[PDB]
């Protein structure tokens, strides 16, 4: 019994985005699929459910608003995909969305999708830029103006892994991410070592490799 | 209408901790790993979900209900909650106890490289300390800075049970050059009185 999300996703604001959610491996008519979302830093908030025998989500025309939950069913009847539309979309919106399975009548979720993020932004497409961060002490690499996330942080190629923390991403009001990566090591050994953090942003097939 | 107490717990590797929600109902706790999709443990209110180990156990009195996680494991870290239908308590973070440790802290200066694009970023890392709570203070030629400032903290760390935060204090060019002395300021709960690292121009 499974369920499988889309990939995440990007939009700029006003426009509309689908979340994916496919289900796998019971009798699928059986039980509501209800969607949830999460926001950075926040506890669960429920979306909505849909019945997957007749297509009909909790809130009639007359109250969805701007959340649309949808079915086709994969006639084997062993497939359904199931989609939550949002038109319209604002920074509000920005969130990890979950798929998830009502098990029995009273609202118990045994299954869950990995969940997908969509992340309403007003810019576009942009590798980063990285900067060193200069002197036990400590030394990094500041990966600046960025978008959209992810980045990969490595150093000397993978071969340095101990003392390494690569940040979570913050956003600035640049409306673009900035993300620190560091490492520690003895006072000594500087002038021994080639210290060399190794970005990369695949939406942009930018792959700096930049030296402390 | 519900509530959940308390919003942070540390615990020690086998200890037993307890979480109570305030609610009315066919009640459901899950645990959220940081980075995760939910998972159930309890179902109505005690009933224990397939597959989920004995040492959690979920008691109902009244408008009561603890999760109860006995024999505490490393691999519990994580945030708890509690739902009825629609409505989902935002809950309690869960991490490791371990011997207090005050932070490594470390200043950085911007790069010149970066100069040269007109924006100047000041960093500043705590490195290692526990427990998580933490407060930085950005402080230039003794001025308090007041807005400009993003804070970023690690996961617990799943070797020495620390947590680390970077400290990026963001001004342009002009606005820079124009003060002498950056001092970066934390106080922590491991540190017997607030420590500051602080440079300016001798290289
Ligand atoms: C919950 O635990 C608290 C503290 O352990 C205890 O006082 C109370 O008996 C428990 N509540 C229920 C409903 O078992």
């Amino acid at each position: 019994v499974h369920l499988s999300q889309s990939g995440a996703a990007v939009t700029k604001p006003g426009a509309s985005v689908r979340v994916s959610c496919e289900a796998s491996g019971y009798k699928i008519s059986d039980h509501f699929i209800h969607w949830w979302r999460q926001a950075p830093g926040q506890g669960l908030q429920w979306v909505g459910w849909i019945n997957p025998k007749t297509g009909q989500p909790n809130n009639p025309r007359q109250f969805q608003g701007r959340v649309s939950l949808t079915r086709q069913a994969s006639w084997d009847f062993d497939t359904y995909s199931f989609y939550m539309d949002l038109k319209a979309v604002r920074s509000d919106d920005t969130a990890i969305y979950f798929c998830a399975r009502q098990r029995s009548d009273f609202w118990d979720f045994d299954v869950w999708g990995s969940g997908t993020q969509v992340t309403v932004s007003s810019a576009s497409t942009k590798g980063p830029s990285v900067f060193p961060l200069a002197p036990t002490a400590a030394l990094g690499c500041l990966v600046k103006d960025y978008f959209p996330e992810p980045v990969t942080v490595s150093w000397n190629s993978g071969a340095l892994t101990s003392g390494v923390h690569t940040f979570p991403a913050v956003l600035q009001s640049s409306g673009l991410y900035s993300l620190s990566s560091v490492v520690t090591v003895p006072s000594s050994s500087l002038g021994t070592q080639t210290y060399i953090c190794n970005v990369n942003h695949k939406p942009s097939n930018t792959k700096v490799d930049k030296r402390v | 209408q519900m509530t959940q107490s308390p919003s942070s717990l540390s615990a020690r590797v086998g200890d037993t901790v307890t979480i109570t929600c305030q609610a009315n109902g066919y009640l459901n706790w899950y645990q959220q790993r940081r980075g995760k999709a939910p998972k159930l443990l309890i179902y109505d209110g005690s009933k224990l979900e397939r597959g989920v180990p004995a040492r959690f156990s979920g008691r109902r009195w009244g408008q009561e209900y603890n999760l109860t996680i006995n024999n505490l494991q490393p691999e519990d870290v994580a945030t708890y909650f509690c739902q009825v239908y629609e409505f989902i308590v935002p809950g309690t973070r869960l991490d490791l106890k371990r011997t207090v440790a005050a932070p490594s802290v470390f200043i950085f200066p911007p790069s010149d490289e970066q100069l040269k694009s007109g924006t100047a970023s000041v960093v500043c890392l705590l490195n290692n300390f526990y427990p998580r709570e933490a407060k930085v203070q950005w402080k230039v030629d003794n001025a308090l800075q007041s807005g400009n400032s993003q804070e970023s903290v690690t996961e617990q760390d799943s070797k020495d049970s620390t947590y680390s935060l970077s400290s990026t204090l963001t001004l342009s060019k002009a606005d820079y050059e124009k003060h002498k002395v950056y001092a970066c300021e934390v106080t922590h709960q491991g540190l017997s009185s607030p420590v500051t690292k602080s440079f300016n121009r001798g290289e």
